[PDB]
């Protein structure tokens, strides 16, 4: 942007799937065919607002964007809604000592679950989970976008 | 020594739109374990992460700024923590700005400059732990041909033209993006015998950035080495993929520099 | 803890886990995923080290302590030792973030199948061409252990 070093490029949001780590089950889209890789792609960009600081929980306000629509994932997700509303698709990364992250609504402070296959819930855990140790249920890993991939060669 | 320490390297990119998250996601993986990282250089750092807290230590004596900040890995309860050197270069969108994230606190801290530094380009940062300097560096994107007056300068500044006996007795260490390949810094470097012969540059044989290209290493000069010798160093470079437990938030993958087994 | 840490799992395209089945030495590796493993324990887990040669590595299992092995058109767990070259690999990045496992001694990269009429796969070696099929597929991430997980926030 109006960066003093114009010889660095702007570099775009990272593309990512988003997996529990008890099914490793991808969070899919609803804007590609579920048939279609892309169905789970989606952009890291982070929520820069201040209405969500009461229960943030010391975790990083995040958005999964749709790749090239102003659509973001929402809890009660058919598919994805507008990214201006916030308060349904604002999430909050927890950070753990295993690289694997709690993933809690921004507005409730809830705690995303999946519990088996196409299972996926927002339930209380509490007022903090600092500390606290959970089950692969409470568990997601951002990973590689799902889907083909080239070796890099020097 | 620079072999005691595991020294890693990961330019993230960082801008207004995702800085944070590589933050907690990226450089949380760099730093845990019993591999990770006891220093780690950090390129494009945009802000630092939100809960780092800036110590009252004034170490910026010049005018380019460098801060100090501790930053807790862990809860207040079981804290984990790391310092951070920060430069906020980048006045303009805060996104081009240079760190060095320490477990240990640095005895001092330096800010190098090249002949275009206060023009357009970056100077190196660094810091001393001991008798041990660590630089991090953004070379310009186009070809990064500010990396051999960066590095000649930093030569002068501790190896050839210290302004103290004690100085020619540190070793440094140059990390970061030097935006062209090893061999092509390399072949630049042998223009000056007296740079040349007193470093060692070190780096990875696989791509560091998903153009293929390799542009993240480290060139360094071991004080107890002697001149034209320094290429019996014990430090290899590889991409540090071993600490990740995410997708790598950059187009630049983390690159480790450690002793050999 | 600070151990945890320490651990992670190479996960496919699929979810599969790679992992040691039979727990007895010199015995090949499979893929499954959590799901369908959850009493296989930590024997899921691994710890990747740095491996006799600079930029290779070598995976050790964290509740069995040995280690991956190139051997034939698979992949076994033996007893570890820096001098044997087949229980060496490279961690090729991809332009998706992923990796590819290839094999030192082989030169060969970790293969499997993401689709299966049962609940694993199984691992094979083969030429590395970064396939994505959905009976031969080459990347793999490298994903949290299967552990539970401490919040640090």
């Amino acid at each position: 942007d109006p960066t003093t070093y114009p010889d660095v490029e702007l570099s775009p949001p990272p593309r990512i799937s988003l997996r529990s780590l008890l099914t490793a089950q991808p969070i899919k889209n609803d804007h590609y065919d579920s048939h279609n890789y892309l169905s789970t792609h989606w952009e890291l960009i982070d929520y820069k607002g201040k209405e969500y600081e009461k229960l943030r929980d010391g975790g990083t306000l995040v958005q999964f964007k749709v790749v090239g629509a102003a659509k973001c994932f929402a809890f009660p997700g058919e598919g994805t809604t507008d990214c201006k509303d916030i308060d349904h698709t604002v999430f909050n990364l927890i950070p753990t000592n295993t690289g694997a992250f709690l993933i809690k609504d921004a507005l409730l402070g809830f705690c995303m679950t999946s519990h088996d296959f196409d299972d996926l819930r927002l339930e209380p855990c509490g007022i903090s989970v600092s500390g606290r140790t959970f089950s692969l249920a409470y568990q997601w890993g951002i990973l590689p976008p799902f889907g083909p991939s080239k070796i890099l060669r020097p | 020594n620079l072999s005691d320490f595991k020294v890693a390297t990961w330019n993230l990119q960082g801008s207004s739109a995702v800085n944070e998250s590589k933050w907690n996601i990226n450089v949380r993986q760099l730093l845990s374990g019993e591999q990770g990282a006891d220093i780690l250089m950090v390129q494009e750092a945009g802000s630092l992460p939100s809960s780092a807290v800036r110590t009252s230590r004034v170490i910026q004596h010049g005018g380019t700024p460098i801060e100090e900040y501790t930053w807790n890995l862990g809860t207040r309860s079981r804290p984990n923590m790391v310092y951070i050197y920060y430069s906020r270069l980048d006045v303009g969108a805060n996104r081009v700005n240079l760190a060095i994230v320490s477990r240990r606190q640095a005895d001092e801290a330096f800010i190098v400059h090249s002949d275009s530094s206060v023009l357009q380009s970056r100077p190196a940062v660094g810091i001393r732990i001991g008798t041990d300097v660590f630089f991090t560096v953004h070379a310009l994107a186009t070809g990064g041909s500010d990396a051999v007056s960066l590095i000649r300068n930093i030569f002068t500044t501790f190896t050839s033209s210290p302004s103290s006996p004690e100085r020619r007795g540190y070793s440094w260490m140059v990390v970061g993006d030097f935006n062209r390949a090893p061999v092509n810094l390399e072949a630049a470097l042998r223009q000056e015998p007296a740079v040349s012969e007193n470093t060692i540059i070190i780096a990875p044989t696989e791509p560091t950035h998903r153009s293929g290209n390799i542009l993240d290493y480290a060139i360094l000069h071991d004080a107890h080495l002697p001149r034209r010798e320094q290429a019996r160093e014990r430090i290899g470079a590889s991409l540090m993929l071993n600490q990740l437990r995410s997708q790598i938030t950059s187009d630049h993958f983390p690159v480790s520099f450690v002793h050999d087994r | 803890p600070s151990e945890p840490s320490n651990f992670m799992t190479l996960m496919g395209q699929n979810g599969a886990l790679l992992t040691v089945w039979a727990l007895a030495k010199r015995n090949w590796l499979w893929a499954y995923p959590n799901i369908y493993s959850q009493d296989f324990g930590n024997i899921r887990n691994w710890k990747i080290e740095p491996g006799k040669h600079r930029e290779y590595f070598r995976f050790v299992n964290q509740s069995l302590g040995t280690c991956i092995e190139a051997y034939g058109n698979g992949l076994i767990h033996d007893t570890c030792s820096l001098d044997k070259l087949a229980q060496e690999f490279e961690l090729l990045p991809t332009d998706s973030g992923a990796v590819v496992i290839k094999s030192v001694s082989q030169g060969r990269c970790v293969t499997y199948n993401p689709v299966s009429p049962t609940y694993y796969s199984t691992v094979t070696l083969s030429t590395c061409d970064g396939a994505t099929e959905p009976l031969r597929d080459q990347t793999w991430y490298l994903a949290p252990p299967v552990l539970e997980a401490t919040a640090v926030n």
